[PDB]
């Protein structure tokens, strides 16, 4: 009225391990949303870096040709 | 440098999410096993009674 | 081996094993459980 | 003067950016120290038990 051997011990160990995770994780939804927005920001920053390197190289590599073509004419 | 120094916190959050989901699944399986064991023990106690 | 050394040292032996009250020990255990329920110790 | 002054300004700005708050980590450390003191009290009570 109040309420295979190693299975109960494993269940108790799993329960104790979950209790050792007392850090509140009911906000995992908004945590994953913040993770997603921060990863989107990181992808935009990586795109910024790659386009910046492309600009740095292409600006000079095109200005050399522009000058060499304009000065002669 | 700032991003690679904060990346420890990103990995800590990834752990606190993945291990949290794993612990939730383990707690579900433990509740199922506990219910099965409780049913078996109740049947045995009823037979003994 | 703290749980063994302390047990061997605590077990005169009869006076040190009977003078302690059970109600105080139960209250201390309950307080320890309540503290560990929200402690969340870490090496951070 | 110009070059050394602008280099010193940017290096001071970087050093400040490295130490903007210096309190959030300290706050987390104080919280973890309080948690460790609570855990030590719990361990003493467990040894008594």
């Amino acid at each position: 009225e109040d309420l295979d051997t190693y299975r109960e011990r494993s269940k108790q160990l799993n329960e104790k391990f979950q209790e050792l995770r007392k850090k509140v994780n009911p906000n995992i939804m908004n945590m994953i949303e913040n993770v997603e927005k921060k990863e989107a920001a990181l992808k935009t920053m990586i795109k910024t870096i790659e386009k910046d390197k492309m600009k740095i190289q292409e600006t000079i590599s095109k200005l050399n040709e522009y000058k060499r073509e304009t000065l002669v004419k | 440098l700032l991003t690679e120094e904060i990346e420890p916190k990103l990995e800590k959050l990834r752990n606190e999410k993945r291990m949290f989901l794993e612990f939730q699944s383990t707690q579900t399986d433990l509740e199922k096993t506990e219910r099965i064991v409780v049913s078996y023990e109740y049947y045995n106690i009823k037979h003994k009674h | 081996e703290s749980e063994i050394k302390d047990a061997e040292t605590s077990c005169l032996s009869e006076d040190e094993l009977r003078e302690l009250d059970v109600e105080l020990i139960e209250s201390k255990i309950n307080e320890l459980s309540y503290y560990v329920e929200e402690t969340n110790v870490d090496i951070g | 003067m110009g070059q050394i002054e602008n280099l010193n300004e940017v290096c001071l700005e970087k050093e400040n950016r490295f130490e903007i708050v210096d309190r959030e980590k300290n706050s987390l450390e104080s919280g973890k120290e309080t948690a460790l003191e609570f855990l030590e009290k719990e361990k003493q009570l467990t040894l008594l038990r």
